[PDB]
């Protein structure tokens, strides 16, 4: 649970 | 030839970005020639890049009717399947287009790629090596390979990658060609200011060139609060009101917004997720509305405009589920960009980004596309308070004879039972309790060394922090606060009890060699010390463990753990003594979780956005002494934490009362502050001035 491009 | 002809232009118009153009022309050569396999399959990648995917997949399959060894057709349908998330279907087209043809490039870098978004970075790797085999010249899959070996950090050959991915770059702006780093990485690489900033734009003009098949004129925008009451109406966009760092940052900021003065409209681009984030978002919004189910961006742009927002925000930027066709469209007449996208948009349809003068100062203003608009102490935002109020106090036990960081507990009714204990010594910083070595004492540090779930001492429910998904797993995803007390020590992650912890808890990407150098050279000057980072991935550990020994370290130095559930992450962090932050991209939701845990951390600003974000926390924080203005300044404070245990404990003391003293973690004021810069813009504008720098 992260932030992608 | 007629038909070739149509088919031609038609490819030509649509590399343009001129798309209804390019699908009227596929469509007159099929009309002219219907057995045309390639202009069914290319007609069918630009309705895929339209979002109508149920017609693409039709015209794939006529185009595999009439060739069915049209190895082309097959691996553009694996796109779409992807994109549907028919993960399997994807790969039945991938492999029979491999099949097909075991040297057609495209499709080896497309599984490639499904392979990375799957997490098989291996086979990732192979496949675009695979790929550049077969076509040396491939920027797409050389760059997506870069990632993959940042990723991993496979750092062979890496300063000539790094120019080779420059000139990749420099060569796709000359022809105004999509570049193939993607915005969102493009901090990772020694580009210029510049080429970030064109890379960001060219990125945008996708939405531009997607919303113009529309033909939709520009909307007339309020020019003053008098039919909405006198309330400022602020639309937060979002894909990420749900189980994400964006809501794990701003979810309590909606319902601390002033119903007398502003209207608060959540527009969600991704489904419910059933997490309480999102419960909490639409419960507290004035407003919720989901666009997931509105997929046409004039449709559901039209929304937008008809709910009358003065200022909407983009909490996306280049990031997975964005929606920026919604902002190209200009439902409103301010839009500025917050929070989830630490970089410029780059784009013209973005007034401003909203920042601060430690994380983007006066100087490097040409780094963005947008206008500046400061906060007063820090941009960036935690909801820790609320979510891990169980980790405002703690206390400890004594093993032997005392440290703040061995062995702890957290938990809502600690006082209550430290109250049940015998002899429990208070320590003034407010104040720490100490649990001697009782009976008490014994039992708990037995259920660790045991593995065991829970016990309970006098009534209390005394919890492993190893535990928590099985004692309350919305307690470990920070959805609910747990209801016992938690116990976290040093012994679960096999870190030493006599020695120094430095840490770091972020994805694997964010370090390189000279961060590791340095990380090095720290941990020589400080024997016996330890550095503590996780496996994320877990197949980046050799390489990390490999370059560490060629640079001086034995290997018992560096202790990996897994990935862990929110709470426990956040939690763990007590046990280090200091974190080290990564310079080339710092710790951003990650720099709050540390200093939430009451552990200092040293950072080094750089340039870009997302190399400043610790800076400004510990800025605003006030731990001024914790920034660094290069390498080796870097390494004497953190070897000076690690071995002036005394100004280690008053610089620990002053970041755990800071962290509820200093702005930093306040989200009403950080709300109220946010209030204040969203009425400055929208004076300026009503008084017919366009976006200009805030300061
Ligand atoms: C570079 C970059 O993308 N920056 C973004 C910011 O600019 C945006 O404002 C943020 C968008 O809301 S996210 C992002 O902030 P980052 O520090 O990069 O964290 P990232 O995106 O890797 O996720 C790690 C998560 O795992 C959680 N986490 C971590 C370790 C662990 O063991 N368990 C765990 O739950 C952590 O609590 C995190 O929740």
């Amino acid at each position: 649970a992260v932030s992608r491009a | 030839t007629h038909a070739d002809s149509l088919n031609n232009l038609a490819n030509i118009k649509r590399e343009q970005g001129n798309i209804e153009e390019a699908v009227r022309l596929y469509r007159k050569a099929l009309e002219v020639f219907p057995e045309f396999a390639a202009a069914h399959s290319n007609l069918a990648s630009v309705l895929q890049q339209q979002g109508k995917l149920q017609e693409a997949l039709m015209h794939y399959k006529e185009a595999i009717r009439i060739s069915p060894t049209f190895a082309d057709a097959y691996s553009n349908m694996g796109n779409t399947l992807k994109e549907m998330q028919d993960v399997q279907g994807a790969l039945q087209c991938y492999t029979r287009a491999i099949q097909i043809n075991p040297a057609f490039a495209d499709a080896h870098s497309n599984l490639a790629s499904i392979h990375k978004d799957s997490g098989n970075i291996p086979e990732a790797i192979a496949s675009y090596r695979t790929a550049l085999k077969l076509k040396p010249d491939f920027p797409d899959a050389y760059c997506n390979l870069a990632h993959c070996l940042q990723i991993v950090c496979d750092w062979t050959d890496y300063d000539e990658r790094m120019k080779k991915l420059v000139s990749i770059v420099a060569d796709q702006l000359e022809k105004n060609r999509l570049p193939s780093v993607h915005p969102h990485h493009s901090m990772l690489y020694p580009l210029s200011h510049g080429f970030r900033k064109a890379i960001a734009e060219r990125h945008g003009n996708l939405c531009l060139d997607k919303i113009n098949v529309l033909h939709k004129p520009p909307y007339e925008h309020p020019k003053d609060l008098k039919l909405s009451d006198g309330r400022l109406r602020v639309g937060y966009v979002s894909s990420d009101f749900g189980k994400h760092p964006t809501s794990h940052l701003m979810q309590s900021i909606p319902g601390m917004h002033n119903p007398d003065k502003f209207e608060v409209f959540c527009y969600a681009l991704s489904p419910d997720d059933g997490t309480n984030f999102r419960v909490k978002v639409m419960a507290e919004a004035n407003h919720f509305i989901d666009l997931s189910q509105i997929p046409c961006n004039g449709k559901a742009a039209d929304r937008i405009h008809q709910d009358g927002i003065h200022i909407l925000v983009n909490m996306n930027g280049y990031t997975k589920g964005a929606r920026n066709e919604l902002f190209a469209l200009r439902p409103a007449p301010i839009q500025a960009m917050w929070l989830g996208y630490p970089g410029t948009s780059g784009a013209l349809f973005m007034d401003y980004i909203i920042t601060d003068q430690e994380t983007s100062p006066a100087e490097v203003a040409e780094q963005y596309s947008e206008k500046l608009a400061y906060m007063p102490h820090t941009f960036f935002i935690g909801d820790h308070a609320n979510m891990f109020p169980h980790l405002k106090k703690k206390a400890v036990i004594d093993f032997k004879s005392i440290y703040d960081n061995r062995i702890v507990l957290n938990g809502i009714d600690l006082k209550a039972f430290l109250d049940s204990l015998p002899d429990v010594k208070i320590v003034k910083m407010l104040n720490m309790p100490v649990i001697p070595m009782n009976t008490i004492a014994e039992a708990v540090i037995e259920m660790i060394n045991r593995g065991q779930i829970q016990i309970t001492i006098n009534g209390f429910s005394i919890s492993n922090g190893l535990a928590t998904t099985q004692i309350n797993n919305k307690a470990a995803t920070g959805e609910e606060v747990p209801r016992t007390i938690i116990v976290t020590t040093r012994s679960q992650y096999g870190l030493p009890e006599d020695a120094i912890v430095y840490c770091n808890f972020n994805q694997l990407y964010k370090i390189d060699p000279s961060t590791l150098q340095m990380w090095a050279n720290i941990l020589k000057r400080v024997p016996n010390s330890v550095l503590w980072l996780l496996r994320f991935p877990a197949v980046g550990e050799p390489n990390i463990q490999q370059y560490a020994q060629n640079m001086g370290l034995p290997q018992n130095r560096i202790i990996f753990s897994p990935v862990a559930p929110k709470e426990e992450h956040v939690r763990r962090g007590q046990l280090a003594d200091v974190c080290l932050d990564t310079p080339l991209c710092n710790g951003h939701t990650t720099g709050m979780d540390v200093l939430w845990a009451g552990t200092p951390m040293v950072t080094m600003p750089g340039e870009t956005l997302a190399s400043r974000v610790a800076a400004s926390q510990l800025t605003c924080l006030g731990c001024l002494e914790l920034i660094a203005k290069n390498r080796q300044e870097y390494e004497d404070i953190a070897v000076k934490l690690g071995t002036d245990l005394e100004y280690l404990k008053k610089v620990r003391g002053k970041v755990w009362k800071q962290r509820i003293s200093s702005p930093l973690f306040n989200t009403k004021q950080y709300t109220m502050e946010l209030e204040r810069l969203y009425l400055q813009m929208w004076e300026h504008y009503a008084a017919g001035n366009k976006p200009d720098h805030m300061i």
